[PDB]
């Protein structure tokens, strides 16, 4: 992209650290849970913030790969999931 | 409790100067740990403004050591002929704990005012 | 009789009571740092002439704060009273007070220190270096009294194991403020020591837990403002205390202030070498030793150790994004790149490689091997990943889901058992039995295993004592040969086993030892040489019989490391599996009287002897990094004529990041 | 005896992963939760009740079809 | 914690102090007469394993009585049991009192004295010998 040039052209020598390059240009983030408290902390409605920018969850599957609707994501229904539930999301600007 | 000083040193003359051949005789006073391996000295006291060489010669005597030396130490010794300022030349690159040893040495050897 | 109290209360108005019966001393038991002439050391000694008295508060309840009076010779009377008059300034001396007493025809000197502590520093770098659970009770009664925990912890059994309940990680933190307050203390007694002309060593035993000094027994006098104050004791035996009760976090705070926030240090700065410069004055002053940030300039390894030590104590202040591999965007036939170039070590500061060329035209196999094992390139085109199964630092997820790997039950014999019964076996009650089994693992099986790393922390040695046992170390260790090879001379045995990732996916050692002429490998080695290759390692869980039903797993290094480590080192070691009757043993079989000649050998002739043998737990996973690189300088000291100074450095850097901290 | 007991709940758990019940993921870890108990039991009864809990799920499918095998 | 100080006391007056610092031992210089097989003598040993706890007066002023409670086997603890159980009529012999305590998962013996003084007549009698 662009981004990676912009952050690159920032330092003043042109050289960075690696853990920040997808900490500051990825596009796509993964989340992994393993129940239903830290889901509770963390992935909270359709949108939520992390790494200082905000996000948008569009798909969420469980252990086997079967969707899952954010509608069944209870706190009753939640020992029927199997449970370490992996949520993709897309960078908001 | 704890001691800084169970054992210290003698006293020699030799030679000291400027530059490596300014050195001339007589006029150096070394403090010297007589280690294992050899006499190893450890500071110089001279009346000499500054000198910027001593010269000793090796423990076997070849040759004449060329140790580089500390800006003098200030301090005003006294004698019967009144005060008599002496400077002390530390052999640049030593450690605290020599520092301290050599100190102690002199002040409890030496009267000042 | 209570004149004495009434005297020693001096103008202080203390409600204070006496703690030794009436005028006489008290028997107790202290930690001592003892070098006269003649006995030396660091134990615990009997203290007993010290009239203690403990201060009283309102509502007549206890405070901890005591009076002591001590009694000697009028000489060292006379002598603690000038130099305490000398110093009586600087805020890091106790008030002391001198008078005299008759008991019964006896004007005898006494000297009385106020509000101290019940015990000093050295009570508890002893207890915390000399611990065993049987009669901890001193440090028990220290946690208490500055109210780290409250009693009723310590009944709740295995408080103080460290695999076992980790939260007494958090019960030792809460002492850092104070330890940190003892350390600035510290250096402005140094300060005034100097200024006021006066020369002694310094001890751990003459200091209250509140940074406090007292007791000039045998400082002298010089002129004024050139006092050596000696800090070489006290720092190295008070310093792995520094990391165990994590003293430094205050640092981290917007102004070292532990109600404020963190500062926020921005994502792009990486160099941090003067903070490091700072810290070090600001706490360590008068240690008499230089100290490079960055252990490229130091001289032999002696000073690469002593640097990496307080690398390993200030590398836990700043931000742990920054550490790890720096990339940089380069050009190959019009075609940008992103390549690693240099390293930033938690131990040697900061690494830059020296060759390195932007605008390239085309890459030949030794370049294109060097690109694709880099984890630059895999990280950068990956999505953020957050996971949440650990406390690792997680860094990119790779492709879109992530992989559950399960392990399989074993297989059943059935003849073998029916024929084992048949013929008297496996009775009820007997010794033999099964107790070695196949034990399966569901899906969240690697990672739960992965995570057992947060075990490992920050530790740091003892830098003298260190310093001693690695000479010795290394002499255990001069009956063998090494040196550089070339590759025509390695012995690779089995050469048709995986090759790491991502070399896997086109065939396994047998191919990348085969599809490089000798100048290549050769040539590899003169690079990683001069240069840093970090790498990827993988995890693979093992599958084999046990008697403990979790998991294992074993790390598979990229070819780039092994390629290369072989000719470093494999003269050394071949050596070492070669000689018979040291004391390393690896490479006797057991066998035809093997067993026999080992254990004649290794009872020689000692006197009485008994036998003994330990076991460390969690051995791979706890060991601290100091001694990981304490060990690859001892089998690197062989190199002495086939590498240079440089070339040696470069090689540590190598093996460090490529196996001690990599992804 | 107990032996025996351990040794059918091995074979048990092989035939369950061989009948690809480890791509379902829960009821798997249930299964690896009970073979793994069994191997370390150190009385019979509460093995054998472990047992046949375990030997429920074989039973709840019809993939195996036990009408044949049981004529001895 | 205030176990020990409590559930030691017995039922005889609560007025009880510890001059032992915690619920740990205490380190004093006592006078013995000691004839094991390998060493022998009458000299001034390390007493090392005795909770001391300073009984108290009325009016919250002290009083030369102390109890004095001990920790050793469990071997020990029956045998000075029964023997005591034996003896215990003559008025030549303090009363003791066994029971057990635990401070973390154990269940310690524990032997305690009442109504002692602060020194025996071995401390008299080698103060008056060697003076
Ligand atoms: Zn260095
Ligand atoms: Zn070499």
């Amino acid at each position: 992209n662009d981004a990676l040039n912009n952050i690159i052209n920032n330092a003043r020598d042109g050289c960075v650290p690696l853990n920040i390059i997808p900490l500051t240009t990825a596009a796509k983030l993964m989340v992994v849970i393993p129940d239903y408290n830290t889901y509770k902390n963390t992935c909270d409605g359709t949108t939520f913030t992390y790494a200082s920018a905000l996000w948008e969850i569009q798909q969420v599957v469980d252990a086997d790969s079967k969707i899952v609707q954010l509608s069944e994501i209870s706190m009753d229904n939640s020992p029927n999931l199997a449970w370490p539930l992996i949520v993709t999301a897309l960078r908001a600007n | 409790n704890n001691e800084l000083s169970p054992v210290a040193l003698r006293q020699m003359s030799c030679a000291a100067g400027t530059t490596q051949t300014a050195c001339t005789d007589d006029n150096a006073l070394a403090y010297y740990n007589t280690t294992k391996g050899g006499r190893f000295v450890l500071a110089l006291l001279s009346d000499l403004q500054d000198l910027k060489w001593a010269r000793f010669p090796k423990s076997d005597g070849t040759g004449t050591i060329y140790t580089e030396l500390e800006p003098p130490c200030r301090f005003v010794t006294d004698t019967p002929k009144g005060p008599k300022v002496k400077y002390l030349y530390f052999i640049k690159g030593l450690n605290n704990l020599n520092r301290g040893m050599v100190l102690g040495s002199l002040a409890a050897t030496v009267r000042l005012q | 009789a209570q004149s004495f109290l009434n005297r020693v209360c001096g103008v202080s108005a203390a409600r204070l009571t006496p703690c030794g019966t009436g005028t006489s001393t008290d028997v107790v038991y202290r930690a001592f740092d003892i070098y006269n002439d003649k006995v030396a050391g660091f134990a615990k000694f009997l203290k007993t002439n010290c009239c203690r008295f403990q201060e009283k508060d309102e509502d007549d309840n206890l405070i901890d704060s005591y009076f002591v009076v001590k009694r000697h010779t009028f000489s060292n009377y006379q002598h603690e009273e000038t130099i305490y008059n000398l110093l009586k300034d600087c805020p890091a001396v106790a008030k002391h007070d001198f008078f005299k007493f008759r008991i019964d025809g006896d004007m005898v000197p006494h000297i009385s220190r106020q509000r101290l502590t019940k015990y000093t520093m050295a009570d508890l770098v002893y207890a915390l270096r000399h611990f065993d659970e049987g009669n901890c009770d001193t440090l028990k009664e220290i946690l208490v009294t500055y109210n780290c925990c409250d009693d009723d912890y310590f009944n709740k059994k295995d408080w103080y194991d460290f695999v076992e309940n980790p939260d007494i990680l958090r019960v030792y933190a809460n002492l850092g403020e104070r330890v940190r307050q003892a350390l600035l203390k510290t250096v402005q007694f140094c300060d005034a020591m100097r200024n006021a002309g006066i020369v002694g060593v310094l001890t751990l035993d003459n200091q209250d837990l509140n940074g406090n000094w007292y007791d000039f027994g045998d400082f002298i006098q010089t002129t004024p403002g050139s006092g050596v104050p000696v800090v070489d004791s006290y720092y190295s035996l008070l310093m792995p205390i520094l990391t165990l009760t994590r003293a430094l976090t205050a640092e981290s705070h917007v102004d070292t202030d532990l109600t404020k926030p963190y500062i926020k240090w921005d994502l792009l700065k990486y160099d941090f070498t003067e903070e490091r410069l700072k810290l070090f004055d600001r706490y360590f002053k008068y240690w008499d030793q230089t100290y490079h940030p960055n252990c490229v300039n130091c001289l032999d390894d002696r000073c690469i150790l002593h640097c990496a030590n307080f690398n390993v104590l200030f590398s836990t202040v700043f931000p742990p994004t920054s550490f790890g591999p720096l990339v940089r965007k380069i050009f190959v036939d019009g075609v940008p790149f992103v390549v690693s170039t240099g390293y930033h070590f938690r131990e040697l500061g900061v690494v830059h490689n020296q060759d390195v060329n932007l605008h390239s035209s085309r890459l030949s196999f030794k370049e294109l091997l060097v690109y694709a094992a880099d984890p630059a390139m895999h990280a950068a085109s990956g999505n953020l990943l957050l996971d949440k199964r650990t406390t690792c630092f997680s860094v990119a997820a790779l492709t879109n889901n992530v992989a559950f790997q399960t392990v399989k039950p074993g297989n059943f014999n059935k003849d073998f058992y029916d024929f084992a019964v048949s013929k008297g076996f496996f009775k009820e009650g007997s010794s033999v039995e099964l107790k070695h089994f196949f034990f399966a693992q569901d899906g969240n099986a690697a990672i739960s295993d992965y995570d057992y790393y947060r075990y490992n922390l920050p530790t740091m040695c003892d830098i003298r004592q260190l310093l001693f046992v690695v000479e010795v170390v290394d002499k255990y260790f001069d009956c063998y040969d090494g040196g550089c090879i070339n590759a025509n001379q390695v012995i690779v045995n089995n050469l048709d086993k995986s090759a790491g990732f991502p070399f896997n996916k086109w065939g396994k050692a047998r191919l990348y030892y085969d599809s490089m002429s000798y100048e290549d490998q050769d040539a590899l080695f003169a690079y990683t040489k001069r240069n840093v290759i970090p790498t990827i390692t993988q995890m693979n869980l093992k599958y084999a019989i046990s008697a403990k039903n979790r998991a294992r797993t074993v790390a598979g290094v990229s070819i780039c490391s092994t390629m290369t480590n072989r000719q470093f080192h494999q003269k050394l070691l071949k050596s070492i599996a070669a000689t018979r009757g040291a004391t390393v043993v690896i490479g006797t079989s057991k066998f035809y009287g093997g067993w026999h000649n080992m254990l004649k050998t290794v009872y020689s002739d000692v006197e009485n002897p008994h036998l003994m043998g330990w076991d460390y737990p969690k051995c791979d996973r706890a060991m601290p990094n100091m001694l990981r690189i304490m060990a690859s300088l001892v089998l690197a000291r062989k190199h002495t004529t086939c590498c240079s100074l440089s070339h040696r450095f470069y090689r540590l850097a190598n093996e460090c990041a490529q196996v001690l901290s990599e992804m | 005896k107990m032996s025996d007991v351990k040794c059918t709940s091995v074979v048990l758990l092989s035939v369950l992963q061989q009948l690809r019940v480890e791509s379902s993921s829960k009821l798997w870890a249930q299964c690896v939760q009970l073979h793994n108990d069994i191997l370390l039991a150190k009385d019979t009864t509460e093995a054998f009740e472990k047992m046949v809990s375990l030997l429920s799920v074989l039973l709840s499918m019809q993939g195996a079809v036990d009408i044949n095998k049981l004529c001895e």
